[PDB]
DNA sequence: TCTGACACGTGCCTGGAGACTAGGGAGTAATCCCCTTGGCGGTTAAAACGCGGGGGACAGCGCGTACGTGCGTTTAAGCGGTGCTAGAGCTGTCTACGACCAATTGAGCGGCCTCGCGACCGGGATTCTGAT
DNA sequence: ATCAGAATCCCGGTCGCGAGGCCGCTCAATTGGTCGTAGACAGCTCTAGCACCGCTTAAACGCACGTACGCGCTGTCCCCCGCGTTTTAACCGCCAAGGGGATTACTCCCTAGTCTCCAGGCACGTGTCAGA
């Protein structure tokens, strides 16, 4: 009967695409083969990730009240998280800037 | 006249700057400079704009840091002003020879 | 950013009460102007204008001087004009906008 | 007579949706989304095919996966994402 | 069409600002020129690898993505052109 | 069973210096820069290849290759030390 | 007949391709790719053998340890910029002492 | 069980590393803050080891792992049969 | 009776220990800080022999580059012996920190 | 003197080489338009000079802390044996899993168009320093 | 410490270009079936970690002593910062060409792929020589 074909992200219960990462992986030359709990794990993980970063932004954006994000927005919301930092510890952004951080040496005395 | 202290309106400039975003270097001179740098490798050639800004970008971001890295040298010999031997330092410290 | 409605000529997003077209050959949201922008330009409120059965946006009179509408007229834009028709002791725009083209 | 491309677009908004609910993304930090998913897709891929390549084995399954979110994302980040992965590998396999 | 002295227009004001970004207060009077030089070789290196790739592909133009894979063979990762 | 570059390394060592030996732990040494150069080349000319959408490596892949590893004086040198191979396999 | 010989070089060529194949760099491997590979493997091996050997003659030694090949990277500017992160088992340092330091 | 170890990096050993590295005087605060940033370097590379040997399955760590393991971080090792 | 002045002995073992090549912390006590460090990670772990000796190469090699940038950063601030402080600068220019 | 680590000798496979093939990757003509290259005029903001002077770099001095050097005591690293067994390699079987392939159908990409957000000015607080 | 220049939010007016969605195709993801082999599981074997015991005996370790050098204090020029003036080239809005990035249509020849055979490295095994 052929019943009504349903995404595989949607088995994965996901947003990302697992069949597009699927053929990603496979058109990639990675290896001779690749198994199918790979690209839903690579997929999850993707938008796990995504996910943390958006939800820093949006907060980043909501305290300079804002109803779109920049690429500002990412930069306060990469530099600091602890961990996002470490993660992309030799990336630049662009149109992101930079945090404000004067040293207190340079501070006006008295 | 009011005639503020020496050092206040660097302060003033560094809050202003580490609160925006756009590019420091104006456009017309940096695109002169890629451009006389790159007719050396080959001639005649042609660069999109976002070529242009995008190395642009990285320009800055890489000065910025290194100046990150020459302050802190500065802070390290009791100085408050950077001079080329913290530069120096910075960079052979980084690894950038 | 989903409730709030957005009036034609400021058009800008707030919570207020805005006017409604009566024209049934009027379409879109055009219709719906609000309070600080059509007191301060033609004179009118947001009851009486609610209230009159045969009230018709500003568009379907052809009075209608926003930005958009001022363009599809093929003439310039008027910016700010309120205090220029106060110091001519005008109390809306359109009767000084009315008085500029007669002069 | 298109050159259409693909982009995560459709998805890095489509998420976006599900975790700010009435908050936007330019069309300046949509392009840098989109660069950060492919740099990690990349990362984990790679690292992915070289542990493969190791045990001279010639399936990436989830196991390279794991091991590849094991060694590059630090601290909280490989414990919290593979927890993630795991779940949706075996909601795959209730289908 | 050919150009020089241009590293010069890398303006005193220019480093002046891009050192402000990097939180410094005070600035010596001799590291302007060290800065002209340090960018200089490094965009000579970027730009280089740039222009190898455009030539591999061959293309007499430069484009974003030439840059972009120029400065990640550098771990320079730049996100917003790719 | 295990291969390495044992015997080529040793060829080589042998033109270069033809009264010194080599010792297996700097005979491990020189294998494992043998294979962390052929890695580095090889990747570089895959994606260099995966770049432009081609499905081959071809010997321009690995000449542009070198030229983005290989510093200065050691490209150019060894470019020409590549091309001369090849179209020596030219006239075979 | 083999492939090195073809080519004139010590470095093989035949196993490079194969290496070249189950490595998954790329579908196809083209003829010239091996060959260049080889010749260019070939090169800078005999590069870094001649700088090793020399450092042994100078050393008063017969054979080549990981002293003498850190010695021949580290003195030679290209060939240290090229290994510019690589760590030499037993390979010692260059002996260097700051000038301040000295008395 | 074993605990107190990084005592067993006595203060000599660090003193014969300092003088391989090239300085001629230490403070008598160098011995912890080595200890501390030796036991925080080992400890990032045998993680890294103890992944690579778990994920083969087996109860020794073969120097090839560490080899891995070492190479992940940008610290290439020769002469350990990578 | 016959006393160096102090440095003297300083530069004689820099000199011997940059001549030399081998190992210099102690094989049994390093095989057991590795045992003691990777006790957190697996239960009963198992190393082989070469496992453990280039954990000791690498270890050894970090430690004296260390020292190197942390004597450099030391000479920055007009000073002969190395601090903490030239550790953390060195460790924070370097990226670890 | 003696230590053995390295130099070959020789079976021996087992990966490489030679012929032939068919199919798909990739040069090549043949436009097409688009998006890089120029001129050109204002103009306004932003770089360049000049000058006063104030805060900071740099050298000197002195006292005291802390480190290097040496010596006698101790103690565990290192070496050499000796069993013991966990487990890393290796092989054999065969089964579950992924590749390849023909429909076919919907998810996503391009164009469109309008709605809401992120900008500009223009007067009034609101801080923000400086000298007293 | 309080008052006044000076810089800066702040909240009213507008406006303008881009960003959400929306409709139409079209390209690729999904379904299904078949088939080959890659990896999983079970035995077997030999290696090489690991645990112990003794025994020297270099290396670590406490203390003593002296002095080198880190660190705080003064001066003292002097170099960079802040501000006023002038001037000059970046920026913006236009037009104007055309060079080349991009996309089809061949079509040709380069390279997996199969099979067969064979000689180049590998491991086991010594033997002269570096050199510790
Ligand atoms: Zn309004
Ligand atoms: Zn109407
Ligand atoms: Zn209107």
């Amino acid at each position: 009967a052929r019943a009504k074909a349903k995404t595989r992200s949607s088995r994965a219960g996901l947003q990302f695409p697992v069949g597009r990462v699927h053929r990603l992986l496979r058109k990639g030359n990675y290896s001779e083969r690749v198994g199918a709990g790979a690209p839903v794990y690579l997929a999850a993980v993707l938008e796990y990730l995504t996910a943390e970063i958006l939800e820093l932004a949006g907060n980043a954006a909501r305290d300079n009240k804002k109803t779109r994000i920049i690429p500002r927005h990412l930069q306060l919301a990469i530099r600091n998280d602890e961990e996002l930092n470490k993660l992309l510890g030799r990336v630049t952004i662009a149109q992101g800037g930079v945090l404000p951080n004067i040293q207190a040496v340079l501070l006006p005395k008295k | 006249p009011h005639r503020y202290r020496p050092g206040t309106v660097a302060l003033r400039e560094i809050r202003r700057y580490q609160k925006s975003t756009e590019l420091l270097i104006r456009k017309l001179p940096f695109q002169r400079l890629v451009r006389e740098i790159a007719q050396d490798f080959k001639t005649d050639l042609r660069f999109q704009s976002s070529a242009v800004m995008a190395l642009q970008e990285a320009c800055e971001a890489y000065l910025v840091g290194l100046f990150e890295d020459t302050n802190l040298c500065a802070i390290h010999a009791k100085r408050v002003t950077i001079m080329p031997k913290d530069i120096q330092l910075a960079r052979r410290i980084r690894g950038e020879r | 950013r989903s409730l709030g409605s957005t009036c034609h000529q400021c058009r800008q997003k707030t919570i207020d009460t805005k006017t409604n077209c009566r024209n049934p050959d009027c379409w879109g949201v055009r219709g719906q102007f609000c309070g600080p922008c059509l007191r301060n330009r033609y004179g009118e409120e947001v009851r009486d204008a609610l209230l009159d059965p045969n009230w018709h946006c500003p568009p379907c009179r052809g009075i209608c001087n926003c930005s958009f509408c001022r363009q599809r007229d093929g003439r310039s834009a008027t910016g700010v004009l309120v205090y220029l028709a106060k110091y001519h002791g005008f109390g809306n725009v359109h009767a000084y906008l009315k008085s500029l083209k007669q002069e | 007579k298109r050159s259409r491309k693909e982009s995560y677009s459709v998805y890095v908004y489509k998420v976006l949706k599900q975790v700010h609910p009435d908050t936007g993304i330019s069309s300046k930090a949509m392009g840098i989304m989109n660069s950060f998913v492919n740099d990690i897709f990349e990362r984990i891929a790679g690292e992915a095919s070289r542990l493969a390549h190791y045990n001279k084995r010639s399936t990436i399954t989830s196991r390279e996966i794991q091991t590849a979110v094991r060694l590059l994302l630090p601290g909280e980040l490989a414990k919290h994402a593979v927890s993630e992965g795991t779940k949706a590998v075996t909601k795959y396999t209730s289908a | 069409k050919v150009l020089r002295d241009n590293i010069q227009g890398i303006t005193k004001p220019a480093i002046r600002r891009l050192a402000r970004r990097g939180g410094v207060k005070r600035i010596s009077g001799l590291i302007y020129e060290e800065t002209r030089g340090v960018l200089k070789v490094f965009l000579e290196n970027v730009i280089r690898d740039a222009v190898t790739y455009t030539e591999h592909a061959k293309r007499k133009t430069v484009t974003a993505m030439d840059v972009v894979y120029a400065l990640k063979r550098q771990g320079r990762t730049l996100y917003g052109f790719g």
